[PDB]
């Protein structure tokens, strides 16, 4: 919902994103450009709406009153960032965006890769790798039914076969400097954009949300010098688009919460 | 009066049109791709005929010549955006080893059979001629469409499009009518 | 060509009179200058590719070779203070290259610098 | 030798004879098949075989043992459909002759 | 044992749908001349004849053709063994030029031949789908070349 | 025109079969052997002289 | 069609070691060297002879390339009984058991394969078959395994690889004979996709004369197989 | 040495798995082990592609075996989770495999991971 | 062995021919080549089928391991 408003946009599974007006309950406009599922989208007060295109790997955000779109792309190859540093993940697929600022945005890949965006610039301006960190190694016993403990460890092929944690939830609190990230690590991750809007740190986790996280919100209450934050995260065994992602010990159904106070 | 408009032949006959190896180069053209007349394969050629003489002409001046970095670049760049021309053979000499057939497979028939929503070339060809196909927003009825390589993955049915969602077209709802009745 | 050689040859040795009255001749980044100078010297697709036509890099080695033996010879003669051992015990390793270069010309001016040492 | 087929016996029986017509006419079996023009001549050396399938192929191509029959012949009198169609085409040119 | 040779793969009825470019093409002996006579290049004129990249091949028959000529024709010989032309082995005794042409584009549907020599080329005409190429007034003309 | 075209070109698939054998995607089903016959003294072998 | 039940006839065919079975459709048939056994599931025909029962296995052209050669109806094959073979890249007992068939006990295949995996395989049909000797090697270094190969009359190379004609020589001048024969089996679109497939074939002929072994004959595999054809020469040591 | 290989790099991958997902909107794809089998036995395979964490990794190397014999080109990708992402399917998938078409749309596109693959062996 | 019984499981491995033969088969002819001695013998078929593929998956595991362990044919 762009806010404060009653414009509603809607992410189709047919490469398209439609724009309607509840107030009235019709359809305004049908938008055109993804070349893959427009998996997410995120709106602020303005009309600027930003999307993602799962594997097209490409971050758009559109501007409605001047029928104009921007394009963003990664362009990030393990190769490079190996040399320059003389485990990094290939981009897969973007899967989650929230738009921090109406001039700044984040994404989440497949790779754990969370990345910050500005309007001007069309690569990203920070990266964070695998934020959420590397999957558990599949165990010896199960990877193969060889008898001998070594053959089945060769199986593992040591740490090539590990891979990250995908980034299934990302929300940040309108027009602030702090945002957060979840998957099913088993914790939510909350991170601080620093005030120079060209990097951000790990504020803190919160560990008791176990499962997938699906979506992540954050309402508040009190007076405008106090204020109290309560984080509400959608908790479910499974992803939310299919199955394909294996039962995680402990995983619940259930709504996280989470009650954070101010002070200093 | 008013200052000339110009205008220009888009095809040329063949040198002998009755070679009976080039009668059955036609044939075998009109066949793959649907094609109506040989005024389609005449455009083509003419079209990859000035390509390649360009292309000549290029290769034929000095490398590192201000000319032929220019307009070899330039030439590179619209047959790789059409598509005909792959990102790794970016040089004149494969614009010299084109093909007529790669032209007419990046016509918007063929591309609309390939990608499965026509079950045939000629199916395709009435598909387009009847308003049925969109490259993203836009109604595209011409069979000659050239499609570039971002637009191919946007071929999709229009939304007015009786296919593409939206209500049966009038043969569809006047059976239902008489049936009803 | 052999003339452009010898042309060439006739401006490096000019340049080598113009370090003589430099001060750089008096510093001692002249000796790793020098030092520098020594460790640098030291079918389908043809089917595609029109075609429309019917090494000097051990000479450019030399010629290195022969600047920075030259040059470094000039320096110790002209101050006494760096023909010394400590100064000039890098340099050993590239004198006995130098002795077995096919060239005679550096190899003489190997000898120079080796009489300079003795 | 290894190489070498049996010989036919002579007087041979009569269905072995008749075998050979069979291969030697097979073009006029079936309407709907047609075969590479061939004069073909008794072989001086041949066998007559049984084929033996592949037990995966038990359903796809084996024939239930009722219908095996000693000789090619009695097996294209099992089929009805081989036999109606001679049974008729027989019936035009005899009433043409 | 009968044959009958079998019909290339590569021929559509008349069309040949497997020349493209680049082309190969074979070179006989006479085609240097009038290249030469006429100050043609061989392979840029082949190039601006087809609009393509053309290599030219010289067999072994044609290249032992020239060097009994004599001194008379030494440019002739030396264009010949200009780098950039390939050279085919031949596997028949006889050192005549018209049977191993003819042989060859017999056997295999890829090779333009270049010849001026009205018997070779009569004898070429009637097996499809070869492309005769020839030189004459000032520059190569493409007779059974569809895509030109 | 399209259609002329069309039933032409069709028409002369059905002649390069005779003409020659095509590639017709190969094999479909268990091997029932060749239906047509195989030939003896025949050879469509195409001999370097 | 050749149901499991039904009979047919066996005759000799024209080369030596090879049989059809006639019927409603014909079968390219070869004798069984192991009878009662089949290596890669294919029909079998059993005869009576006084008595006792040879077996023959049924030779699929689409499976095997030499018997779509039989079919295209090639004037020579140097595989004959009593015949020592080269068979390079076996890779698996597919077609070398049915050449195996046609050289007989007095002959010897001898089966070169280089991958692991289809080894094994090659090893147990193998030892069933007592005149093939499997040899688990790369054959681009034919001097790794000089010793077990003699002489052999006859080289024939499957190997699907781009520079095959590389690995056919150095075989053929350490191991095949004068006036032996070379049999090879041509993919252009693994050697060359970018040309068609007839230039890749002129090309590889080029090749096989420069390597002064005269070609004998080519033939196409079609219907059989796409962009395949089947190369056989004669190799003259002395000079082509 | 491992069972599993080669098993493609993560940039590979990638570019593997672009493909797949392209092949699954074409309907030129076949997903699961068995199917993979049956292309192989029909010879319509274009290329295959596994997954190393197969669990066991056993089920998958009958595959290979098919393969070296019909010399088709096949790759290892280290996650079937992702692999199951690009098929377009709800579940993981351990194996798939691209049918042949010589009138695709993304003709270009198999042959470029094809190549890549045939070097990688 | 251990998912269907020794005697059954040397059987289906002499219709194959060999181990390694039965592993590379597909899932729907392994069922098709126990369907005349009734091996693994509406809802009675369906149950045929489900083992037929369970069948086929314990031959893999047992002719492309050195050696074989029975936990994975257990759960299976
Ligand atoms: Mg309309
Ligand atoms: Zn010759």
């Amino acid at each position: 919902f762009r806010k404060n408003s009653d414009q509603l946009y809607a992410s189709c599974a047919d490469f398209k994103i439609r724009t309607y007006s509840i107030n009235q309950f019709s359809q305004l406009e049908i938008l055109y450009g993804h070349h893959d599922i427009v998996e997410d989208i995120s709106a602020l007060a303005m009309e600027r709406c930003v999307t993602v295109g799962a594997r097209d790997r490409t971050a758009m955000l559109w501007k409605i009153p001047d029928e104009t779109r921007l394009t963003f792309r990664g362009g990030d190859e393990p190769q490079k960032l190996l040399r320059r540093w003389m485990l990094f993940f290939c981009e897969g697929s973007i899967d989650v965006v929230s738009m921090v600022d109406d001039f700044h945005f984040i994404t989440g890949s497949d790779n754990g890769n969370i990345c910050l965006w500005s309007l001007a610039k069309k690569k990203p301006i920070f990266t964070e790798r695998i934020a959420h960190g590397i999957l558990p190694e599949p165990s010896f016993n199960d990877i193969s039914g060889e008898t001998d403990e070594e053959l089945r460890k060769r199986q593992l092929q040591g740490k090539k076969l590990l891979q990250p944690f995908w980034i299934t939830s990302l929300y940040a609190i309108p027009y602030s400097n702090v945002f957060i990230s979840g998957s099913w690590s088993g914790s939510l991750k909350v991170w601080k954009i620093s005030d120079n809007l060209r990097s951000f740190e790990l504020l803190g986790e919160l560990s008791g949300a176990k499962g997938v996280v699906t979506k992540i919100q954050v309402v508040e209450s009190g007076k405008h010098g106090k204020e109290k934050f309560r984080i509400l995260a959608s908790i479910a065994k499974e992803h939310r688009l299919g199955r394909w992602i294996a039962n995680v010990s402990g995983a619940r159904n259930g709504i996280y919460s989470a009650v954070i106070d101010q002070t200093g | 009066p008013r200052a000339p408009r110009t205008y220009s032949k888009t095809y040329s006959t063949p040198k002998r049109p009755y070679e009976s190896s080039r009668l059955d180069a036609e044939l075998k053209l009109a066949g793959e791709f649907g094609l109506k007349n040989k005024k389609e394969i005449y455009r083509i050629s003419f079209q990859l005929s000035k390509i390649r003489r360009a292309a000549r002409d290029l290769l034929t001046r000095d490398e590192k010549d201000p000319k032929r970095l220019f307009e070899g670049n330039a030439l590179i760049r619209r047959l790789v955006r059409v598509g005909v021309l792959s990102e790794d053979k970016k040089k004149l000499d494969y614009v010299l080893a084109l093909k007529v057939e790669d032209f007419l497979e990046r016509r918007l028939q063929t591309q609309v059979y390939k990608l499965g929503l026509a079950k045939s070339v000629h199916h395709a060809r009435v598909l387009i001629t009847q308003r049925h196909i969109a490259v993203g927003k836009q109604i595209v009825n011409i069979p000659s469409f050239m499609v570039r390589l971002d637009s191919e993955k946007h071929i999709d049915f229009a939304p007015t499009s009786p296919f593409g969602g939206a209500r049966p077209g009038r043969v569809a709802r006047r059976n239902a009518a008489r049936k009803a009745e | 060509n052999l003339r452009n050689q010898n042309k060439l040859s006739e401006l490096l040795r000019r340049y080598l009179l113009g370090l003589n009255h430099n001060s750089d001749s008096e510093s001692e980044s002249i000796l790793k200058f020098c030092h520098q100078l020594f460790q640098e010297s030291e079918e389908k697709e043809d089917f595609f590719l029109v075609n429309l036509e019917s090494s000097n890099s051990l000479l450019l080695n030399s010629t290195l070779q022969k600047f920075a033996l030259d040059l470094l010879r000039n320096v110790i003669t002209r101050h006494r203070s760096f023909l010394t051992v400590s100064h000039l015990e890098g340099f050993i390793p590239f004198l006995r290259d130098s002795l077995l270069s096919e060239n005679e010309g550096v190899v003489i001016s190997t000898l120079r610098i080796l009489i300079t040492l003795i | 030798d290894w190489f070498t087929l049996p010989k036919p016996d002579d007087n041979m029986r009569r269905e072995v004879q008749r075998d050979l017509l069979l291969i030697k006419h097979r073009a006029a079996l079936d309407p709907k098949r047609h075969y590479k023009k061939q004069r073909w001549e008794v072989p001086e050396r041949f066998a007559i075989g049984t084929i033996i399938e592949d037990k995966s192929e038990f359903y796809s191509s084996r024939m239930n043992r009722k219908e095996r029959k000693s000789t090619i012949l009695e097996t294209l009198m099992g089929d009805e459909a081989s036999n109606k169609y001679f049974k008729r085409k027989y019936n035009e040119i005899q009433e043409k002759s | 044992t009968r044959n009958i040779p079998q019909v290339s793969s590569a021929l559509f009825f008349q069309y040949n749908q497997a020349i493209k470019p680049p082309y190969q093409v074979l070179i006989d002996t006479n085609f240097i001349n009038f290249s030469i006579q006429k100050k043609v290049d061989i392979v840029r004129g082949m190039m601006d004849c087809l609009l393509a990249k053309c290599n030219p091949l010289i067999t072994d028959c044609v290249m032992a053709e020239l060097e009994k000529l004599g001194p008379k024709y030494r440019i002739a010989l030396k264009l010949a063994r200009d780098p950039r032309i390939k050279r085919l082995s031949c596997s028949h005794k006889g050192t005549y030029a018209d049977d191993c042409l003819v042989h060859r584009v017999l056997q295999h549907k890829c090779y333009i031949v270049a010849t001026n020599d009205a018997g070779l080329k009569q004898r070429i005409r009637k097996i499809p789908g070869i492309p005769l190429m020839s030189v004459g007034g000032h520059a190569y003309v493409i007779e059974k070349l569809p895509d030109v | 025109s399209r259609v002329k075209k069309r039933k032409k070109y069709q028409k002369a698939q059905k002649k390069l079969k005779s003409v020659r054998a095509v590639y017709s995607g190969g094999q479909s089903g268990v091997y029932e052997g060749e239906k047509t016959g195989i030939k003896k003294g025949l050879t469509r072998s195409v001999k370097f002289k | 069609g050749a149901r499991g039940g039904a009979k047919v006839v066996i005759e000799p065919h024209r080369h030596a070691g090879v049989y059809i079975a006639r019927g409603k459709e014909d079968l390219l048939v070869t004798k069984n060297m192991a009878p009662g056994e089949s290596v890669y599931g294919e029909k079998r025909i059993s005869v009576e002879e006084p008595p006792t029962k040879v077996e023959y296995r049924v030779w699929n052209p689409f499976r095997s390339k030499l018997a779509a050669g039989i079919m295209g109806g090639l004037d020579e094959l140097f595989i004959a009984p009593g015949k020592k073979v080269l068979y390079l890249g076996a890779a698996s007992g597919t077609s070398v058991s049915h050449v195996s068939d046609v050289v007989g006990p007095e002959g010897v295949v001898y089966a070169v394969e280089f991958s692991h995996r289809p080894g094994r395989e090659l090893i147990s049909m193998a030892k069933k078959r007592p005149n093939i000797i499997p040899i688990i090697e790369d054959a681009r270094h034919p001097q790794k395994y000089r010793m077990l190969i003699g002489m052999v009359d006859c080289v024939f190379a499957d190997v699907a690889q781009p520079d095959q004609a590389r690995i056919i020589a150095l075989n053929s001048h350490m191991f095949l004979k004068d006036q032996g024969g070379v049999v090879i089996s041509i993919k252009a679109n693994c050697i060359d996709s970018t040309v068609d497939a007839e230039t890749v074939f002129a090309r590889e002929v080029q090749k096989l004369r420069e390597e002064r072994i005269k070609p004998l004959e080519q033939l196409t595999l079609e219907p059989y197989e796409r962009d395949h054809c089947i190369v056989v020469g004669r190799y003259m040591r002395s000079g082509l | 040495n491992p069972k599993a290989f080669p098993l493609a790099d993560a940039a590979l991958t990638q570019q593997i798995l672009d493909v797949v997902q392209q092949a699954a909107n074409l309907r030129q794809l076949k997903k699961g082990a068995n199917e993979a089998t049956k292309t192989l036995n029909r010879g319509i395979s274009e290329f295959i592609i596994m997954a190393a964490d197969c669990e066991p990794i056993e089920i998958l190397l009958h595959l290979p075996l098919l393969c070296e014999d019909k010399n088709v080109p096949y790759v290892f990708v280290p996650s079937r989770v992702a692999l199951g992402r690009a098929c377009g399917v709800s579940r993981p998938v351990i194996a798939a495999s691209i049918t042949t078409n010589d009138a695709s749309a993304i003709k270009t596109q198999i042959y470029a991971v094809k190549d890549k693959i045939e070097t990688l062996l | 062995s251990e998912l269907i019984g020794e005697v059954i499981g040397a059987r289906l491995i002499s219709h194959a021919g060999s181990l390694t033969n039965l592993s590379k088969q597909a899932a729907s002819t392994v069922q098709i080549l126990g369907a005349e001695k009734a091996l693994f013998r509406k809802n009675k078929g369906r149950i045929s089928r489900y083992l037929a593929n369970k069948c086929s998956m314990a031959s893999r595991i047992d002719n492309y391991s050195e050696e074989p362990s029975n936990v994975f044919g257990s759960v299976l």
